[PDB]
């Protein structure tokens, strides 16, 4: 598309989030939510195949279904408390209606189907802004009115989020889909915490959303979308494979990694409440995450994989665009452990 | 060697977990793509959180 | 410890007026050395990844990277700082405020006191 | 204690900064440098400890182990200059860097006042050797080897986590200082129960515990000679330092829970002495040593009296000092005859005797020959289980009998009878294998001179 | 709270259950859409006017503005998902499989 | 005294569908290398 | 089968090759001869002539900071003294009884 | 101001640019046929910019220094053992037409460029169409297997599915037997070799394939071998047809900034002629991939980037 209309609409995109994130009606953050589903379709659907029509196609049903269910929830709660404003919910099925819609946009268990499938359908580069803008929105919504979800559902939908993305990811040879398991488990981590510190999922959300754009530019700076195409990027490119194998071991939760610090404070406020077992059990299950991306560096840079004649053509080409933030992604996404207690900047 | 080491210690500990992670890895990820299955356990769970959780 | 709500709070102010009565972080403070460190780190991977000689490729770029660490390092710490004296004043005041919640317990010694005693054997 | 990181941190831009033909060299001078200069923490007090400052403390269990791990590298960079010679000076640099990358970790895991710190470096160590098992194994069983070693690890090191954020919660600190002299009696109750296991398995899994040691064979067997000596001289003690660390919170909730443990053990060794007795690699027959060696270890530290202490330091010193030199031995031989099966190459003591020598002497110390601080530490380890149960010298002689039986057999199989005709490529020994071998036991035997070095905070 | 409040939520909750069943005929999950904003705005607008609350008056009309708008988009998807296959069929999207 | 390095009958392991091949998705096909399908 | 029975195009596995060859005294550390003299004259002097001559001799110079020969002199003179004057040697109280308060039972 | 969306956004339209005489053309023919002289003919008397057919070491001249590299390190094929040993074992007939295949598409890429950047029209030899013909006599001859061809239809789609074809499409008809005498009178040891079957292989599989498929979608001027000689009348040929069949006239401003960053970015041009797909005659081990890897960035030039080498002789390094 044109390139005017390309950052317009992305513009449109930035603007719906940032209208949710500034008012204080449900009626402007409902707008909110509207504007940005209309803007993100055209981005999603910007290099024109079925496959691409389709993950559109997908996101829409379940965004707008999303949203329907957010204005019920806004409806019911104004009926039992004629306010508007962002706050209390003020009834036990109005706060239910609106957990389940919040949780549909996230795409946290069990409205996660459509995550794998629409991160798949999409490029690249669709796929990066689809996993870490647009979570911002329905987090800030959910951080606004923690105090009023019932621990027990939420606590349950962010174990069957860990459990589903530690299994499901198990099973990929695609980069994508993996990429899309690994957001379902880290919004998992992130909503077990709500309920007790909005602060540590602002930490664990920001952590993820640097670990996620390193690894996504990694995967468009060496273009690939298989692990076997991946497998082919050291008789090419060493140092890139290197660089992605030390962020996929960052993104285990491995020390001294930054991955680790979210789940080490999760766990750590969570003690604080006397809940033991729900963390003993989180951090098993994400030792699945931990194996498939083992597996993928394996493939990646520790063993050489057989190679093609054709490669040598590369070897004379250099990328003609470059990455500006890719080094500052990839130093953040992998050497911010010392620097941990400046989450009292309330980030 | 043979009997405790090289079978059943392996047996318990290792091959016991890579063969359940195995299974439910194949069960969660088998969704042959038809939305159809996806919205229908959407309205069993939503009826399940409507009648479990008050 | 949620500060969000905290009373005469400015919405989107990064440093109150009150955060200029505490000691500003010193230019050699280790985390700011670490944060140099970190962009010192941010330069080499970028003229690794371009493929330029990784250390002595652009001084000018590798400079900026380190300047800025630096200048959004200080400024964070001076924020993380504020925060943790807010904290603090809040919870002496707090405990102040709440005598019968924080008594004085009684002073006593271990030749008073009967702890027993398990022999390892 | 900054003295000792600092040189430490310094070795990598001096070693990626050297020339193509220049690291070895320079990595060897400043690496036993940098273990002269450790060697004067060995100055401690019959007080509480050299509390340098708030995050970094040394003691007489710290500082024997802070001098081998220093000691260890020259010996593997000398061990690994062979085999990579033909690697290009890249990924050269990228090996000294894991090396020294561990030897950092090591070192400020072995200091760490803070049970978090420690739990933090004690879990950074586990990627570099990862990667050397990895990436410069020869085997295409390396890879599974490396999953093994990582997941079994973190099985244990998870829950760990969880209790030490938890006791802070309720004691309001980790460090060892306080943990120490507030220690409070831990009640017979099924939480405390949990909480003792938390805090243990992480550390015995590491050992290794006998139902748990499979990983220890194939990460063993699988490894880069390097690899292998760092694993079975420094990596298997962080359990050790580790139990005595933390055993202070648990009592008296221990002497009820170490009895699984005690039986494991004490069958344990029998059950890995007697493997050793029908096996056809040497790397195999080693690690399979090392793990008998490692529950005797672990006797000692669960028994928890002043002279289990004593003898388990000695051991473990000794135990690291001489599984390195048999590894060297073996991977010596490797290096000729690219096979590492035990039978093939025979009748060595005829084509290489000072080897020979080597070999044999290697074989005595493990093997526990008097005044062997190998000896030092069995002997007290012994004396505190009789002093424990009477009868548990049955096990320890049967031990000690199938010990000889097992290094003799192995000494016997490769050095004495007639050579092997078909194989013709054995080359005189190098003056590096000879300087290896020497730079291995020559320090054995010197601390045998002075054992109270070696004999721990309890001496 | 009255019956009539309830029937126009049963009726959301149905319009919902439809959209979930997914027989075929996206189509029909586009009307199923319809439905249940059609129910949102008779209940809010029965809320708005019962409590006199003058000006939420604004917002059943921006309600529907905006529902209409995202329908418009999603015919527009539709017709360019059946301009890949001839036909509006639910299971014809099997392509991406989890 | 050569290090092993994966062969083609490894790297093939990698190049299915999903993991773990089964009965029920053995009939799954890899996607296409563009992400464009044959419009029929 | 038209195949050639290859599965790739592989380079094949070289033979291993002998340092005494190319040169004799060849010490085992590297292939040049003057490298490799001196990498064993470093690993010689400051294995054994420094690390393990002067290491030796410092630990075994190492002050008494474990006061032991301090010990041996307070037991020395506390011996002098307690047999004089008549005292039973050492006592079964650790700690003086007198600054002891121990709890009523009065069961 | 490398090209991109701003200078798209700024000022920077192709279709402004384009003034009726861009109309790219590819001449074909046989192996033995005058074809070259001919096409270099039109581009003089159109003004155009001619590319000589893609060799071994085409790429070679578009990188770096123009100097070719080495047989080991740049395409690992020869033509003269595919001439000497058609069916030899290391699967040198294959790995011959894959890496001339890469070539002809990046030569396409490189004069699509040079047109939607100059506006100034080009003309070519065999291009990524037409490259098959020879695959096809090879299938028939029995030098390739079917392995062969199904790798290379997979690689041709997903390739060439990107690209405008030329507007005219120029063909040098030359029977097989005045080729053979045009071969034996060249003088060529291994040009010699071939046999009369392959030559008419590749015609067959030329004029019964290929000239119906550009048909539908081109203009075809098929010349015979006497009135290929004289250059006037295919030019007036070229002047008098216009081109409103193709996809061509259905390009617009957007389209056009679309297919420019697609013709810029060589990477994302030769991005699919390395897909993993595992035929014996290409793939390669990674030992010998890591030393011939290891061989190529020891050359002078190409360790770093093109700016940043200081053996060839590039200075202030520390300050780029
Ligand atoms: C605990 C904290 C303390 C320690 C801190 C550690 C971290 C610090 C650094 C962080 C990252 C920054 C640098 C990384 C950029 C990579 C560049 C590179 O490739 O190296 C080539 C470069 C030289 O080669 P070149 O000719 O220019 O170009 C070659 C190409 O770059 C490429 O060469 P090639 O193509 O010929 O070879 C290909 C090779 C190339 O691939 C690589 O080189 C890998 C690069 C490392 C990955 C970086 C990841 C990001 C940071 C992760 C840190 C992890 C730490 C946590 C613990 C986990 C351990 C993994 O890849 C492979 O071979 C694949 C197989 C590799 C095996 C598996 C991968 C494991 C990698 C893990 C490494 C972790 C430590 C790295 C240390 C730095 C290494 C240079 O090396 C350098 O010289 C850079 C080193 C730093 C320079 C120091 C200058 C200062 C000296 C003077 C000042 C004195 C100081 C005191 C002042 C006062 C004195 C008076
Ligand atoms: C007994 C007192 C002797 C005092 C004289 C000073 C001796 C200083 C030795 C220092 C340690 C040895 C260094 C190890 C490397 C071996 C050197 C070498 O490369 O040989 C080439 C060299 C040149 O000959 P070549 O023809 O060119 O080489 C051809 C092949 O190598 C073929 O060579 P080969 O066929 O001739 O065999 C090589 C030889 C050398 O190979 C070895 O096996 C030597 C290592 C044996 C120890 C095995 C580990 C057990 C742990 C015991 C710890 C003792 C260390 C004490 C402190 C050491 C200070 C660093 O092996 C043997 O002869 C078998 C000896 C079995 C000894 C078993 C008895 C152990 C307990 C003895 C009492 C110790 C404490 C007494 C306390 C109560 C009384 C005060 O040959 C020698 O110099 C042989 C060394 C002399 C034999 C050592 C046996 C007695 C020394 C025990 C340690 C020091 C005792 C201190 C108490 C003084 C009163
Ligand atoms: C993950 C690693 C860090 C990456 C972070 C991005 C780095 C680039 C950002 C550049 C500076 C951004 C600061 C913006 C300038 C002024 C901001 C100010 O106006 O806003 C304040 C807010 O300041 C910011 O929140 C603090 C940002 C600091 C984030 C860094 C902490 C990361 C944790 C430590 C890991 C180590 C990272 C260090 C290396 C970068 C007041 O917000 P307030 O309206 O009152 O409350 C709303 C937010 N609540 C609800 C959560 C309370
Ligand atoms: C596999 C390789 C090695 C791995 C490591 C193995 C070591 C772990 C072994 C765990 C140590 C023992 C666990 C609990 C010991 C407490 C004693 C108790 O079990 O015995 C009786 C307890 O009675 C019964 O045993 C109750 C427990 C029965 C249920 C346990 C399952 C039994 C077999 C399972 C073994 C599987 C272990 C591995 C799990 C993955 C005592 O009677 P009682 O006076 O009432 O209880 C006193 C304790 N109180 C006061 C805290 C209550
Ligand atoms: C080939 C045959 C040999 C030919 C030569 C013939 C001569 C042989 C004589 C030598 C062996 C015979 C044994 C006689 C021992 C004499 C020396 C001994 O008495 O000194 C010991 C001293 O030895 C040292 O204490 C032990 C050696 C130190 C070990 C450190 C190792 C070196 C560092 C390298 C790193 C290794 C890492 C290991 C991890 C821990 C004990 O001294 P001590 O009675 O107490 O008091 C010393 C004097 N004071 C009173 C003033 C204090
Ligand atoms: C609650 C859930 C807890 C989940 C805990 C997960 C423990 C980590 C192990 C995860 C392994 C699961 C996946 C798996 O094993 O796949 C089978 C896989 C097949 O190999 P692939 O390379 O994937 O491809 C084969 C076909 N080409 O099998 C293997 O290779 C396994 C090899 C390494 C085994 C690792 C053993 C780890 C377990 C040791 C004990 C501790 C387990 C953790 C919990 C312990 C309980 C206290
Ligand atoms: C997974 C779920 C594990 C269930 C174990 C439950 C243990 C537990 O909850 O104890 C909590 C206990 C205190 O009890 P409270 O709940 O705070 O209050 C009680 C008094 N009102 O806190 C703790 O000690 C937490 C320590 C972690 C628990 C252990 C979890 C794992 C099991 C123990 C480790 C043994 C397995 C190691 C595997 C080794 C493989 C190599
Ligand atoms: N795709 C191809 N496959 C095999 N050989 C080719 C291919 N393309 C060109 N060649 C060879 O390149 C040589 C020169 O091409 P040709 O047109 O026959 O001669 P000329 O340059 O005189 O026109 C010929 O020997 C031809 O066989």
């Amino acid at each position: 598309m044109n390139p005017i209309i390309y950052t317009t609409l992305i513009m449109t995109v930035m603007s719906g989030t940032m209208l949710v994130m500034i008012s204080s009606h449900w009626l402007l953050i409902w707008i909110g939510f509207e504007m940005n589903l209309l803007a993100m379709i055209p981005v999603l659907m910007k290099n024109f195949n079925p496959r691409a029509t389709e993950a559109a196609t997908k996101y829409f049903l379940t965004q707008a279904t999303a949203s329907m269910m957010l204005m019920m929830a806004i409806i019911i709660n104004l009926l039992y408390s004629g306010q508007w404003t962002i706050t209390k919910m003020f009834n036990p099925v109005a706060m239910t209606m609106m957990t389940m819609a919040l949780a549909m946009k996230l795409g946290l268990s069990p409205f996660h189907f459509w995550v794998p499938e629409v991160t798949q359908g999409i490029s690249l580069q669709a796929g990066l802004l689809l996993l870490t803008w647009q979570k911002l929105a329905p987090l800030s919504v959910l951080c606004q009115i923690s105090q009023s979800i019932n621990p027990n559902l939420m606590l349950t939908m962010a174990m069957l989020s860990i459990l589903i993305g530690g299994w499901g990811g198990l099973n990929q040879t695609q980069l994508r889909k993996i990429m899309a398991y690994s957001s379902i488990a880290h919004m998992g981590w992130m909503t077990a915490v709500l309920p007790y510190n909005t602060t540590m999922t602002i930490l664990n959300l920001l952590i993820y959303i640097t670990m996620t754009l390193a690894m996504f530019m990694l995967l468009i700076h060496s273009s690939a979308t298989t692990t076997l195409s991946l497998s082919h990027t050291w008789n090419k490119m060493p140092v890139i494979t290197s660089l992605m194998m030390v962020t996929l071991l960052s993104m285990g939760g491995l020390p001294p990694l930054s991955g680790f610090m979210p789940k080490w404070m999760i766990i750590q406020e969570m003690t604080k409440n006397e809940s033991i077992i729900m963390p003993t059990l989180m951090a098993m299950t994400a030792l699945l995450n931990l194996y498939f991306y083992m597996r993928l560096a394996y493939s990646s840079s520790l063993t050489m994989f057989p190679s093609t004649n054709n490669m040598k053509m590369k070897w004379q080409f250099e990328h003609t665009k470059q990455m500006k933030l890719l080094p500052t992604m990839i130093v953040l996404s992998t050497l911010v452990l010392p620097m941990t207690p400046a989450l009292s900047s309330l980030n | 060697s043979s009997l405790l080491d090289l079978i059943w210690l392996e047996t318990i500990l290792p091959k016991t977990t890579s063969f359940i992670q195995m299974k439910m890895s194949i069960m969660v990820s088998n969704q042959k793509g038809l939305i159809k299955l996806y919205f229908l356990s959407f309205l069993i769970t939503i009826m399940i959180s409507m009648t479990l959780f008050n | 410890t949620m500060m969000s709500g905290r009373p005469g709070r400015v919405p989107l102010q990064f440093l109150p007026n009150e955060a200029r009565s505490l000691p500003p972080p010193k230019l050699t403070d280790p985390r700011l050395v670490y944060m140099g460190f970190l962009g010192y780190c941010s330069g080499l991977i970028d003229n690794a990844i371009r493929r330029r000689p990784v250390v002595s490729a652009g001084l000018h770029r590798q400079l900026l990277y380190v300047t800025s660490f630096v200048f959004f390092g200080y400024y964070l710490l001076k924020r993380q700082d504020y925060m943790y004296a807010l904290r603090d004043h809040d919870m002496f005041a707090y405990v102040k405020s709440h005598p019968e919640d924080f008594p004085e317990k009684d002073k006593k010694t271990y030749g008073e006191i009967l702890e027993e005693f398990h022999p390892v054997r | 204690m900054l003295k000792i990181i600092i040189p430490t941190t310094m070795l990598l831009p001096m070693t990626w900064m050297s020339k193509h033909n220049m690291i070895w060299i320079n990595a060897t001078v400043h690496s036993l440098l940098i273990s002269l200069i450790s060697l004067s923490l060995l100055n401690q007090l019959g007080e509480n400890s050299l509390n340098f400052s708030l995050t970094f403390f040394s003691d007489s269990l710290s500082a024997p182990l802070l001098v081998l791990t220093t000691w260890l590298l020259p010996l593997m960079l000398m061990a690994s200059q062979s085999h990579l010679s033909k690697e290009t000076t890249t990924r050269k640099k990228l090996y000294i860097t894991m090396l020294i990358l561990l030897q950092l970790f090591l070192i400020m895991t072995f200091t760490a006042t803070e049970l978090i710190l420690f739990y933090i470096l004690f879990e950074a160590t586990l990627v570099p050797t990862l990667i050397i098992i990895t990436r410069w194994g020869n085997q295409t069983e390396r890879l599974n080897a490396g999953l093994y070693f990582l997941f079994y690890t973190l099985a244990g090191s998870l829950p760990l986590l969880v209790a030490l954020v938890y006791i802070q919660n309720t004691t309001g600190s980790l460090n060892f200082l306080i943990i120490h002299y507030w220690s409070h009696p831990l009640s017979n109750s099924w939480s405390n129960i949990f909480m003792w296991l938390a805090c243990i398995m992480a550390f015995m899994v590491k050992m290794p515990l006998y139902g748990l040691h499979l990983w220890l064979p194939k990460a063993h067997v699988e490894a880069p000679i390097a690899g292998s000596m760092v694993l079975a001289a420094v990596l298997l003690k962080l359990g050790g330092y580790g139990m005595m660390r933390i055993t202070t919170i648990l009592n008296p909730l221990t002497n009820y829970m170490a009895y699984p443990f005690l039986m494991l053990s004490m069958w344990g060794m029998i059950m890995t002495s007697s493997i050793c007795l029908r096996q056809t690699d040497l790397k195999s027959l080693i690690a399979y040593s090392s793990v008998s060696h490692m529950a005797l270890v672990i006797v000692a530290i669960m028994i928890q009296t002043p002279w289990s202490f004593m003898g388990a330091t000695a051991l473990m010193i000794a135990h690291g000092l001489t599984s390195s030199m048999l590894f060297c031995l073996a991977n010596t031989n490797y290096e000729r005859v690219h096979s590492r099966t035990m039978i093939l190459a025979r009748g060595l003591q005829t084509l290489l005797p000072l080897m020979a020598t080597w070999w044999l002497v290697a074989s005595l110390t493990n093997l526990a020959l008097p005044p062997s601080i190998n000896l030092i530490g069995e002997l007290f380890i012994i004396t505190a289980s009789f002093s424990w149960s009477n009868i548990t010298i049955i096990l320890m002689g049967m031990n000690m009998m199938i010990t000889a039986l097992y290094s003799l057999y192995m000494l016997i199989t490769t050095q004495r009878g007639k050579y092997t005709h078909h194989i013709n490529n054995i080359k005189p020994s190098f003056t590096r294998e000879n300087a290896l071998m020497a730079l291995h036991i020559l320090p054995l035997l010197l601390l045998t001179l002075n054992p109270k070095m070696i004999l721990g905070p309890l001496y | 709270m009255p019956l009539v409040y309830m029937n126009i939520i049963m009726a959301f909750a149905i319009a919902l259950a439809g959209l979930l069943m997914y027989r075929s005929h996206l189509m029909s999950s586009l009307l199923c859409l319809e439905g249940m904003m059609l129910s949102l705005f008779i209940m809010s607008t029965l809320i708005i006017l019962n409590t006199h609350f003058t000006l939420a008056n604004m917002m059943p009309i921006i309600l529907l503005v905006f529902a209409a708008c995202e329908a418009a988009l999603g015919l527009s998807l539709l017709v360019m998902v059946s301009n890949t296959y001839g036909t509006d069929y639910v299971q014809n999207l099997n392509l991406l499989q989890c | 005294a050569r290090q092993w390095q994966p062969d083609v009958e490894w790297a093939e392991q990698f190049g299915g569908a999903v993991m773990y091949p089964t009965k029920e998705t053995a009939h799954w096909k890899p996607p296409p290398w563009n992400d464009v399908d044959p419009p029929k | 089968p038209p195949e050639p029975t290859i599965r790739l195009q592989e380079d094949p596995d070289p033979e291993d090759e002998n340092l005494y060859e190319k040169n004799p005294d060849s010490h085992g550390y590297d292939k040049d001869p003057i490298v490799d003299l001196w990498n064993m004259r470093v690993v010689f002097f400051f294995g054994f002539s420094i690390v393990l001559v002067l290491g030796s001799t410092f630990v075994a110079y190492l002050p008494d900071y474990r006061m032991q020969e301090w010990a041996r002199r307070e037991a020395e003179r506390l011996v002098k003294y307690r047999e004089a004057n008549g005292l039973p040697l050492m006592e079964s109280n650790c700690f003086d009884p007198n600054k002891i308060q121990l709890p009523e039972d009065e069961d | 101001l490398q090209y991109g969306p701003l200078a798209f956004v700024l000022g920077e339209r192709t279709t402004r640019k384009l003034t009726e005489t861009s109309k790219v053309i590819t001449v074909d023919g046989n192996i033995c046929s005058g074809k070259g002289r001919l096409a270099r003919e039109i581009a003089e008397k159109l003004g155009l910019r001619h590319f000589p057919e893609a060799g071994i070491h085409y790429a070679d001249s578009t990188t770096g220094d123009g100097k070719p590299l080495d047989v080991q390190l740049s395409g690992n094929c020869s033509l003269e053992k595919f001439y000497d040993d058609p069916k030899s074992n290391d699967g040198n007939s294959y790995r011959l037409q894959s890496w001339l295949y890469a070539s002809r598409l990046l030569q396409y890429a490189d004069a699509l460029e040079h047109l939607l950047s100059t506006g100034q029209g080009v003309v070519l030899e065999r291009s990524i169409y037409s490259d098959f013909v020879f695959l096809e006599a090879m299938y028939r001859q029995g030098f390739i297997r079917k392995q062969c061809v199904e790798h290379y239809n997979e690689v041709k789609k997903v390739t060439a599915c990107e690209y405008l074809p030329p507007h005219v499409v120029v063909y040098v008809d030359v029977p097989v037997p005045e080729i053979q005498s045009r071969i034996q009178k060249k003088g060529n040891p291994h040009e010699m070799k071939i046999t009369a079957a392959y030559l008419q292989d590749i015609e067959n599989a030329y004029k019964k394939t290929f000239l119906p498929e550009m048909s539908e979608k081109c203009e075809v001027l098929q010349y015979s071998a006497r009135e290929a000689e004289d250059a006037e009348k295919v030019v007036e040929d070229i002047e008098y047809l216009k081109c409103d069949k193709g996809p061509w006239p259905d390009q617009d401003d957007r389209t056009f900034h679309r297919l420019r960053m697609l013709v810029q970015n060589k990477l994302e041009v030769l991005n699919y002629t390395t897909i993993p797909v595992y035929l014996p005659e290409i793939t390669i081990g990674a030992h010998q991939s890591d030393r011939v890897f290891q061989k190529f960035t020891e050359l002078p030039g190409r360790k770093y980037s093109p700016g940043y080498n200081e053996d060839v002789g590039d200075k202030w390094i520390w300050l780029k």
